[PDB]
RNA sequence: CCAGACCGUCUCCUCAUGGUCAAUCAAGACUAUGUAGGGAAUUUUUGGA
């Protein structure tokens, strides 16, 4: 009976069908399709993957609902395809389809699933990121490897047939050369009013810089970049990064259906942060806004709604990790709240609402005998042992395997630092810092456990240094400790002449509640 | 001329005995020293002692009084 | 009694109307002029007195009324 | 079905509608709806005929004494706002407005279906003018509730285009332009509540048969709940360089939520043989409104040197 | 629907139609059908009918009186109906219109009663007023009705 | 009409010599209502 | 030195005393918080109706229009 | 934000107004402003059901209203959250 | 602004009577008028519900607790309506 | 404009009115009194900055009793306007 | 805002009345906008003083007579 | 005939917003925009029953 909405339509031989299910009931539903028990299966758009084996296929509505333009967008030919896509199973010799449509998209889907596909690019749109990324790679150095790059794919040799489809009149070797040349000079020359790439006569040299490296590493579009610079800037608050992750061009394949705008208004209520006042409500932005809160408060979501927050999963753990590192970059002190950020959404948890929320299946009834035992840290349930465990926890043993893991792999960890010359500190020099790390157990596996964070993650960490007052970030270098003790040296510029009160932090990019610190003075010349 | 907002601050420097007035009962009264600075008529008033008088020794400890229900004020 | 389905003060401007007070004096006058606080001017104000069974009466004035102690404004008759 | 034309009117409609049919023509089509087989012309309705149809601005092909042409004047009378001390041209006339505006309409729907570019523009315009009580030389400022009536004779009277108006920016400079300083910010603020398209479209071969057409299509209007109401639907018409006979049409909702987003539309559209072999400088795509008058924004979908593969 | 111990009006179960043929008569009655059921709370308007994506005016009330035309309108098109089985009374007033060319248009909304409400299929009652006119017996077999519903009463 | 003047220009569908858009003057006087 | 709004910050998780002007009740409790308006709230209230309690409440809320002063 | 926004959109609907002093008056509320002032077209009335002074229209001052109940048994809330984003369309 | 201040400010100089919250009846001349209702009086006689009448040489009067103002009948349509 | 408003939006949850809303966004019964001897009973919907109420399933209890006696007479209310300034307290029982 | 013209009664002794039969009486020497009297007497009825100076606040002060004209 | 249920068909007052006028050396009446507010705690609508 879970969904318990599943139970009364299929009662009298008509099954449901959706993305994001309890696995066994879904498993179940199919067995009842191939067993030859339900005879009809109503279907979402989402699961034509799930190619449960049909007769007669039942299309009903071309035309789905999307929050991004704000109106019914046709059924795209690709997914038709699919959905038919399933051949007769049943009845030997046979193929029916009913497909349900209006009369602007007859003519549309009656030629092209009948007729072949006519297949084109989609390159003119995502060049900027790809050049980019190129450039980052150090394949292209000049304006003439792009072109050469280019005639290298499919943009180049559909061009040549259907010429008038991307916008060239000519024609001909010469002039569609000159077009493509003005193509990637257009590229260029929005990259270069951003911090991504220069340009410099001496053919001529082309290089990047430190935020189209950053986009080029974690597969990041330009127009996301851009935008995440035009908002962040120093003394940028929690709330301030989150409204700056929401707004990208990542989360355009998050479909926002008919009577999710008010869905979304009435969860509003029950949120810690609320949305900046100059920009729009039904744009997906607001969506993910809404959406990355609604598990850092462990809320109970409809199941259209996990999907999304699961899309959005999908996206975010490289967008958070551009998001510390562009700070980083630019080189203030509010780089430990991306930081937090981050952990948070590897997790799932707020930073100062509860840390023994963190562990994988806990709740507040069982947090009231977590707090009878004067525990704060995590680091106080390492050396628990197992009376007192199963005092606590009353649950399945799944779980309590889980539990067990994150306690594992979750070190101990201490900060000790071995400068090379505290007498001989000259200001504006590259002054090399070596900081041995050093973990409780040696890892088996760096594996992130984490329950409303579904897909997988090795455990990272990132070494800081930085003044409090001022907010300007000197030293920083992100790490993969795989052994059990090393060294790291931060060659940082030292900061000018006389006392500087620095500070290092070791935060680490999944668990909450790890920011082992360790302040000291300097005097520079 | 004594203006009622620089009053405020006068009361404030020279700490002064005070026998506050109320609304609903007209017997007890207060007496004590007020203390602070407010653009309301709120004010603090350390060592309250509320006395009721004629148309006697009942003790109280101290007060803030609300801004409305201030019916006098004397320094 | 006659008065119609009327939307807003504006509209019922120069009508004789029944006042009621706070501690229940009954009024009667012609709404003259608006303000904010419907401090509503009465042409000809006759003031009747409740004692706390039987209504009496008064004519000392023709008043411009003040908003803070008025309950609701009742209408008796039109003028012309 | 629909519209509950009897099937002899049907009929008539059927022929009578051509691709060529023009303003005057129409008026005769709407007189020779079988709704109107018995309404009939009578002495003293003739006077007033007679006065009328001197002065009448839409040309009657046919004469007083026959009833099609008293009918065709009493729709322009009706569309001009003319209550009448004559009532039995009252009485007539009262019919036609309980029913012209669904004829017209239906006339206006069956031009569609068929395909049809001279008819359709102006059917629309008509039952424009049905729906709202005005011709496209009154200004669409009359059916705003608030615009005055001083105004709206100094429109009229000043002989200019209406889009000039629209472009105006200042609300000083309307004021001044209007022939009266009072109520030029009213104006200019309920200009910026009159529709108003900053179009586009860019039109891409997908094969040689099919065309894409990729629209975009910008509202720089504010909205009103009391003035424009629930929706704004914008009858979209993709028609050949002449505009002669239409190659796609659409209905669009234009909702309080898109008014101002880059709103993009895409449609399809399959080509003829000769269209195929040899084609145009330009199509025209065409936005008007079903209730907004003047609005009727057109542009040219290019095709410079589209050659197909 | 409504129920005689419960006071609250049963509203989105019921609904009525009155079929008078001339839009004055319409109105004479709907002021009349007002007057005589304002004690239970009930809304009668003549359909103000408009366009058909619209006409969620008329579900929303209770008893229409509506003119023939207009009905066959309202009852012929796609979305509208959910009405015909929400109306459970249709109400002919003066069914002798049937020897006027109007009176074929009901005939025809009876046929589409009769007919086309099938896969809800629930017929709704239906109640024919008229002037005094013979060949009653043919009435009462093209309305379904036996010699109790039909009533014969002379000048 | 001025002959030498600017003007700006665009692409669309020219009309009528006799069309509603060319005749103004003629609504207008039809408006000032003839049968008084 | 000392000023209202000051001290009554400090008074916040400490014992407080609130009299009402019509029935006249005294509140005691250990209060929360306050706003600008000079609104209360205040946990294990006990209602003490001119020294005798009615019952003991928990976790309130008191408006400012009704409340005299704020002692111990 | 507030909730005198939830009475201003009940326009021609029931109630028994319960006011500061006692009386219950069945009434079309009309449109109800944010300082209260509620118009009822017809009215009850019961001076200091019990002894019937009653007279057809009152316009009602919003200082006196107690409770009031009850036009529509519904819950229709938040309104201005919706016009503040959409209204950020360009810059 | 509002109309019955105005009329009260143009009112200057009138035998003005008046009635409190407590029920005091009075009636002399108006001194001055304001945008918050303040009113001084001059000759003010005091004939009060309590029944112990005086007459008063002046009087100042609180806005607030005042429940009517009394004018005469000769500024009823000019010149303040329009 | 939007912020000096907006930024209000919050004081709800930090200073007195938390706990009222607490209750609103959990539904449960709270004890309510007026000016003159009267003690409600219901449970929490809605809410504002000025404590204009909206609540369900209201009790009321108060006295007629000319003296001297007491009379608790009983009624059920349902989805009142209670306006703001009657309310002097408002707390929620477990 | 507007100020009351209470410049005409500077220096000229009061017999008010305040809110409650509480007839107090005391020479004026400061005044404002809210009505918060400064005034330098305060003697009770019959007749017994009770402190010099006293400072009033607005809200309960109704009727006040001159005693100099 | 034709758009309507995922949706605020409708506002009493002060201020600002720009265009006007009526005007005197820097101030008031009117259309319109809701982008502002209405416990400015005391002169009124949020507490002396």
């Amino acid at each position: 009976l879970t969904d318990g909405h599943l139970r009364a339509p299929l009662k009298h031989g008509v099954g449901i069908l959706y993305k994001g299910m309890a696995s066994n009931d879904e498993r179940i539903v199919k067995r009842l399709y191939e067993y030859g028990a339900v005879s009809v299966l109503l279907i979402s758009k989402d699961c034509s993957a799930f190619a449960c084996k049909t007769d007669e296929v039942i299309i009903l509505g071309t035309n789905l609902y999307d929050g991004a333009e704000h109106k019914y967008m046709p059924y795209t030919i690709n997914e038709l395809l699919e959905m038919v896509g399933l051949a007769s199973g049943n009845d030997s010799m046979a193929g029916k389809v009913l497909i349900l449509t209006s009369h602007n998209m007859k003519a549309y889907y009656k030629k092209f699933l009948i007729e072949p596909l006519p297949t084109e690019s989609y390159l003119q749109y995502i060049i900027h990121d790809t050049l980019n990324n190129e450039i980052a790679n150090s394949i292209i150095q000049s304006k003439q490897d792009c072109v050469d790059w280019f005639t290298y794919s499919y943009f180049y040799r559909r061009i040549h047939v259907n010429p008038s489809y991307y916008g060239v009149r000519d024609t001909s070797p010469h002039g569609i050369s000159v077009f493509l040349s003005n193509l990637v000079e257009t590229c260029l020359n929005d990259l270069v009013e951003s911090s991504f790439i220069e340009i410099d006569d001496t053919t001529e040299i082309i290089s990047t810089l430190s935020n189209g490296l950053i986009a080029s590493h974690y597969g990041v579009s330009f127009f996301t970049i851009q935008s995440f610079v035009s908002s962040l800037s120093n003394t940028s608050t929690l709330k301030n990064m989150l409204y700056v992750l929401s707004t990208a061009v990542e989360f355009e394949s998050v479909p926002l259906r008919k009577g999710d705008r008010a869905l979304l208004v009435k969860l509003s209520k029950r949120l810690p942060l609320r949305f900046p006042e100059h920009t729009s409500s039904g744009s997906v932005s607001f969506k993910v806004f809404l959406l990355l809160q609604a598990y850092f408060s462990r809320l109970e979501l409809p199941v259209d709604f996990q999907n999304d927050l699961k899309d959005i999963l999908e996206k975010v753990v490289p967008l958070i990790n551009v998001v510390v590192d562009i700070l980083s970059a630019n080189g203030y002190l509010n780089a430990t709240t991306a930081m937090d950020l981050a952990q948070m959404l590897i997790q799932g948890v707020w930073d100062v609402d509860n840390p023994l929320r963190q562990i994988p299946h806990f709740n507040n009834k069982i947090l009231e005998k977590c707090k009878e035992i004067n525990v704060e840290t995590v680091y106080d349930i390492m050396a628990l042992e197992d009376e007192e465990r199963d005092e606590i926890l009353t649950l399945t043993d799944s779980q309590l395997a889980q539990v067990a893991a994150f306690v594992n792999n979750y070190p101990n960890v201490e900060l000790t630092y071995s400068l090379n010359n505290s007498d001989s500190l000259i200001s504006g020099v590259k002054q090399k810092i070596t900081i041995q790390l050093t973990r409780d157990v040696e890892p088996e596996n760096l594996q992130v456990t984490s329950e409303k964070y579904p897909f997988d993650k090795l455990e990272s960490w990132w070494l800081v240094l930085g003044e409090v007052s001022k907010k300007e970030l000197y030293a920083i270098k992100k790490v993969t400790l795989n052994k059990e003790t090393q060294q790291y040296e931060l060659e940082f510029d030292t900061p000018t002449s006389g006392k500087h009160n620095l500070t290092i932090w070791c935060v680490c990019d999944s668990y909450l509640d790890a920011d082992k610190e360790l302040s000291f003075e300097i005097n520079v010349k | 001329m004594v203006p009622p907002i620089n009053c405020i601050f006068n009361f404030l420097q020279q700490q002064t005995p005070v026998t506050i007035w109320l609304f609903e009962q007209i017997g007890i009264r207060i007496k004590g020293k007020i203390v602070g600075f407010d653009e309301f008529m709120n004010v603090v008033i350390d060592e309250a002692v509320e006395i009721p008088v004629n148309s006697k020794g009942t003790p109280l400890g101290k007060i803030l009084l609300k801004g409305d229900n201030i019916t006098l004020i004397t320094s | 009694i006659q008065v119609a389905h009327s939307s807003r003060l504006a509209n019922l401007i120069d009508y004789k109307l029944r006042v009621l007070t706070q501690d229940g004096r009954v009024y009667i006058g012609q709404l003259m002029a608006f303000d904010k606080h419907m401090n509503l001017v009465l042409n000809e104000c006759i003031e009747e007195r409740v004692p706390k069974i039987k209504v009496e009466k008064r004519v000392l004035g023709l008043t411009i009324l003040r908003g803070e102690q008025i309950l609701s404004t009742v209408v008796e008759d039109k003028p012309l | 079905s629909s519209f509950y034309i009897n099937h002899a009117s049907m009929d008539v409609y059927n022929r009578e509608l051509d691709e060529h049919t023009t303003q005057i023509d129409l008026f005769r089509i709407f007189s020779m709806s079988e709704e109107f087989k018995y309404v009939s012309v009578r002495y003293e309705e003739k006077r007033e005929l007679k006065q009328l149809l001197e002065k009448a601005p839409i040309p009657i092909r046919e004469d007083i004494d026959d009833p099609l042409a008293k009918v065709n004047v009493l729709l322009q009378s009706y569309f001009s706002q003319l209550k009448f001390e004559g009532f039995a041209l009252n009485s007539d006339i009262v019919f036609i407005h309980q029913n012209a505006g669904r004829l017209l309409r239906a006339m206006f729907e069956i031009c569609l279906k068929r395909g049809w570019g001279h008819p359709t523009r102006m059917l629309l315009n008509l039952c424009k003018s049905a729906t709202t009580k005005m011709w496209p030389t009154n200004c669409p400022l009359r059916q705003f509730k608030t615009c005055p009536v001083e105004v709206i004779k100094r429109l009229e009277a000043s002989t200019v285009p209406w889009g000039d108006y629209l472009q105006l920016e200042t609300p000083a400079e309307v004021g001044r332009a209007i022939r009266s300083e009072k109520y030029g910010k009213q104006v200019y603020d309920l200009l910026k509540r009159f529709p108003k398209m900053s179009v586009t479209c860019n039109a891409q071969p997908i094969t040689r048969s099919v065309m894409r057409f990729n629209i975009e299509i910008i509202a720089d209007w504010i909205w009103d709940m009391n003035v424009h109401g629930s929706l704004e639907p914008f009858l979209l018409m993709l028609e050949d360089t002449d505009g002669d006979s239409i190659l796609y049409y659409d209905v669009l909702f234009i909702t309080p939520d898109i008014v101002g987003h880059e709103f993009t539309l895409s449609f399809t559209y399959e080509l003829k043989q000769h269209n195929q072999n040899n084609l145009p400088p330009n199509f025209f795509l065409t936005l008007i409104s079903e209730n907004w008058w003047h609005s009727e924004f057109e542009i040219p979908v290019s095709f410079n040197g589209f050659k197909l593969p | 629907h409504y129920n005689p111990k419960t006071k609250k009006l049963n509203l989105s179960a019921f609904k009525i139609v009155y079929i008078a043929p001339l839009k004055a008569l319409v109105q004479e009655q709907v002021r009349e059908f007002q007057r005589r059921l304002a004690f239970l709370g009930i809304k009668v308007a003549e359909l103000t009918g408009d366009s058909r994506l619209s006409r969620k005016q008329i579900d929303e009330t209770q008893v229409l009186v509506s003119t023939p035309e207009k009905w066959d309108i309202t009852t012929r098109n796609s979305n509208n109906l959910a009405i015909v089985e929400l109306v459970r009374l249709l109400i002919i007033d003066e069914i002798h219109l049937l020897h006027d060319d109007r009176g074929p248009v009901l005939e025809s909304i009876v046929a589409r009663t009769f007919w086309a409400s099938k896969y809800g299929q629930e017929y709704p009652r239906i109640i024919g007023l008229s002037a005094t006119l013979p060949n009653y017996e043919d009435v009462g077999r093209f309305l379904r009705v036996p010699k109790e519903g039909l009533f014969y009463f002379d000048s | 009409f001025n002959q030498e003047g600017d003007y700006n220009f665009k692409y669309g569908i020219p009309l009528e010599f006799y069309n509603e858009m060319h005749r103004p003057v003629h609504f207008l006087q039809f408006s000032e209502l003839a049968g008084d | 030195p000392v000023n209202p709004k000051p001290f009554l910050k400090g008074l916040v998780n400490h014992r407080v005393g609130v009299k009402l002007k019509f029935n006249s009740t005294e509140y005691r409790g250990t209060l929360v918080s306050t706003d600008n308006y000079f609104n209360l709230q205040l946990n294990e209230a006990e209602e003490f109706v001119a020294g005798v309690s009615h019952g003991t409440l928990g976790e309130i809320f008191i408006r400012c229009n009704n409340v005299l002063y704020i002692r111990e | 934000m507030k909730l005198v926004n939830f009475l201003k959109k009940l326009r021609n609907e029931q109630v028994t107004i319960e006011l500061k002093n006692g009386t219950t008056v069945w009434g079309t509320l009309q449109s109800v402003s944010p300082q209260m002032n509620a118009i009822l077209t017809d009215v009850k009335l019961t001076l200091p059901s019990d002894n019937i002074a009653s007279l057809q229209y009152i316009n009602i001052r919003g200082n006196t209203i107690r409770q009031i109940i009850l036009p529509d048994s519904l819950n229709l809330d938040s309104l201005l959250v919706d016009q503040k984003q959409l209204n950020s369309l360009r810059r | 602004n509002g109309i019955p201040v105005k009329l009260l400010n143009e009112a200057q100089g009138h035998i003005v009577s008046l009635e409190l919250t407590t029920g005091a009846t009075y009636r002399g001349k108006l001194v001055e008028s304001e945008d918050s209702m303040n009113v001084q009086l001059r000759d003010v006689i005091a004939t009060e519900p309590q029944g112990a009448v005086t007459h008063m040489d002046q009087i100042f009067v609180r806005g607030s607790q005042i429940k009517f103002i009394v004018v005469p009948d000769l500024l009823k349509n000019a010149p303040l309506f329009k | 404009r939007a912020e000096l408003e907006e930024l209000e939006e919050f004081e709800f949850k930090h200073g007195p009115m938390s706990l009222i809303n607490d209750a609103m966004v959990t539904r449960t019964p709270v004890i309510i009194s007026l000016r003159n001897n009267h003690k409600i009973i219901a449970r929490v919907k809605a809410f504002d900055r000025h404590c204009n109420m909206v609540l369900e399933n209201v009790k009321e209890l108060w006295t007629e009793k000319k003296g001297k006696n007491v009379i608790n007479r009983e009624r059920f209310i349902s989805k009142l306007f209670l306006r703001g300034d009657s309310v002097i307290v408002v707390l929620k029982t477990p | 805002v507007s100020t009351p013209e209470l410049k005409k009664y500077m220096d000229k002794k009061i017999l008010l009345n305040i809110n409650g039969s509480r007839k107090v009486a005391g020479i004026l020497r400061g005044y404002d906008i809210f009505l918060n009297v400064v005034l330098d007497d305060a003697m009770e009825i019959n007749n017994h003083q009770l402190g010099l100076q006293t400072v009033i606040r607005g809200n309960s002060i109704i009727s006040l007579e001159a005693l100099d004209a």
